[PDB]
RNA sequence: AUAUACCGCCAUCUUCAGCAAACCCUGAUGAAGGCUACAAAGUAAGCGCAAGUACCCACGUAAAGACGUUAGGUCAAGGUGUAGCC
């Protein structure tokens, strides 16, 4: 069996979103991917620094919007702009929602060297494309 | 409160006068007293056979006319109260006739083949909130084999009464108002059809009649 | 450059203004190691 | 196994002005000092032994016919139907 | 802005690699990757600096 | 050190078509079983196959292939339980 990006079917009470519900082989058949960048085409250098960048940014914001995040974030790449859009859940209060946009905002600007903005979605439960 | 016209007709007595209907010389003209061969009658057949002549079983008459001012006054009463009325044969000699026969009155058949847990399973069947039918009458209580129909006892097992045709072959046991006769005969069931029918919309009838009465006084 | 990722992720727990689950696993690990081993 | 800690506080004691404090009524950081985040470091873990002592605790489970035999041990009235009908 | 304006679109190079599918060993099964790199051209034509 | 605690990624039957929650029926309310369209008790979401997509088409080839088996392979990709060295 090949087990690379799905989830197992295991009762009926187990939710799942549609991404993580969809196996890697719908990537732009079915699913879109995560993050847009000009590094794999050809031939573009800086196709390579930047995913150990892009690797990181969805392991900070995975612990900095704890307990919150509903799905994997969408990281765009506009020239110099990096674009972070996320959908996030409906359980905190919003004094502390506007503290990261603005403590993360320059704080990744101040990495990365670029401007980076933050677009947050609030959706009130985790959307939920299949009942497995 | 509606119960004044609820409990009149339980105190009178052939309210609706189903008496008229029938006798023993309309049964007999139609064929009803013919029953299968001797070979294949079952146990409790055996009180409802007049004899057998050459080993042909013949039904009792009399004691069937007993029990149609009885089991057609029920039906009438199943009619008169709203409730749900099922016709079911498994014949396919009167497959038309049944289903054709409900939309001249104005009550349900089911000919066809029937789809486990029709009664016992209705709830994921259908939706959570069904009427399921408060009297079912057979024509045919055999199945398209010979051994009887699934809902003989998946009546019994939601408690509906249920009146139906016995023939000298068939079980009479868990159907509460059985009706010794023929049914095997194309002359017998255009019958047995007509008093069901006409037993049922003559109760209906009645039923509009009383609360008018009862609108305006 | 792998302490200028790893070392400020460190402070940002100090800090605590980023709550990571591995270093947590650890921590509450460790308390119930030295409960008995060590 | 994430529930005791608050998404502002760390052994650093920084009392930030969007978390961890009632909000902007201090927009100041506040360095702490060595004993109140020592109380506070026992504040916490004093409120772990109670969810571990919480876990730890001894149903007293009733017992049809002999313990640890599913013997004549109850269930609750069935659930109702899908309509009404309760029991 | 009235600029005389041709597209076409080059064809594509879509450069396919492979990789090892288990962690350990099974030469036998690989899975293999692909860019999809497309292209356009946008010839423009006798146009100013400004 | 333990792949015989695992996650992760896979092999394999699989060049299959079945696994099935929730109900219902038969079994004297036993493990269990549930088929006949001139239809005799089964119904069904969900998963899979199928469909659809990719390549040059509907063909073909990839990709796919559930539940499980072989305590299959890997603590040496990286994590990590437990024990072990400091
Ligand atoms: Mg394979
Ligand atoms: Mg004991
Ligand atoms: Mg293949
Ligand atoms: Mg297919
Ligand atoms: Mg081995
Ligand atoms: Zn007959």
């Amino acid at each position: 069996k090949n087990r690379a990006a799905r989830v197992r079917v295991s009762k009926g009470d187990k939710p799942v979103t549609y991404e993580e519900a969809h196996a890697p082989h719908y990537i732009a058949h079915r699913k879109g991917w995560l993050s847009l960048h000009t590094g794999n085409l050809d031939g573009e250098d800086h196709a390579a620094e930047r995913t150990v960048e892009d690797v990181f940014l969805r392991k900070f914001m995975w612990g900095t919007f704890p307990g919150c995040l509903a799905d994997q974030l969408v990281l765009k790449r506009r020239g110099n702009q990096l674009e972070i859009c996320a959908v996030v859940l409906r359980q905190l209060s919003p004094h502390k929602y506007y503290f990261l946009v603005g403590y993360s905002e320059t704080l990744l600007s101040y990495f990365y060297k670029c401007p980076v903005r933050l677009h947050l979605q609030t959706v009130p439960s985790k959307v939920v494309y299949k009942y497995l | 409160f509606n119960d004044k016209i609820l409990n009149e007709p339980l105190k009178h007595s052939d309210f609706f006068n189903v008496k008229e209907l029938f006798s023993v010389r309309s049964l007999f003209d139609a064929r009803v007293h013919l029953g299968h061969k001797a070979g294949c009658r079952h146990r409790f057949m055996e009180p409802y056979i007049f004899g057998s002549r050459l080993d042909h079983d013949i039904i009792d008459l009399e004691q069937t006319a007993t029990h149609l001012q009885l089991a057609l006054n029920f039906t009438a009463h199943m009619a008169y109260r709203k409730g749900i009325i099922l016709f079911i044969s498994r014949n396919r000699q009167f497959s038309y006739l049944i289903e054709n026969m409900a939309r001249d009155c104005g009550e349900y058949a089911h000919t066809r083949y029937f789809r486990g847990g029709m009664l016992t399973n209705a709830r994921l069947l259908f939706g959570p909130t069904v009427r399921l039918p408060d009297l079912i009458i057979f024509l045919h209580t055999l199945n398209n084999i010979f051994e009887p129909h699934v809902a003989v006892r998946d009546a019994a097992k939601m408690n509906i009464p249920t009146v139906g045709i016995v023939d000298t072959n068939c079980n009479p046991c868990l159907i509460t108002y059985p009706v010794p006769g023929n049914d095997d005969s194309p002359l017998a069931v255009h019958l047995y059809c007509r008093l069901f029918q006409t037993a049922i919309t003559r109760a209906k009838e009645k039923r509009q009649q009383v609360e008018a009465l009862y609108r305006l006084q | 450059n792998h302490h200028t990722y790893a070392e400020l992720m460190q402070t940002l727990r100090f800090l605590g203004l980023y709550r990571d689950e591995h270093q947590d696993f650890m921590d509450e690990q460790k308390r119930l190691k030295k409960l008995r081993g060590k | 196994l994430n529930r005791g800690q608050i998404i502002g506080e760390g052994r650093y004691g920084f009392l930030w002005p969007g978390l961890n404090v009632p909000l902007m009524k201090v927009q100041t950081i506040a360095q702490r000092s060595k004993e109140e985040q020592e109380k506070v470091e026992a504040d916490m873990i004093q409120q772990r032994e109670e969810w571990d002592r919480k876990k730890k605790m001894k149903v007293k489970r009733e017992r049809g016919w002999s313990g640890n035999s599913w013997g004549g041990i109850s269930l609750g009235p069935p659930d109702p139907g899908p309509c009404g009908e309760t029991y | 802005l009235g600029i005389s304006i041709k597209v076409h679109e080059p064809p594509r190079k879509i450069e396919r690699f492979t990789l090892l599918q288990s962690v350990h060993i099974y030469k036998k099964h690989r899975v293999q990757y692909e860019m999809r790199t497309l292209y356009r051209c946008l010839e423009l034509e006798h146009l100013t600096g400004s």
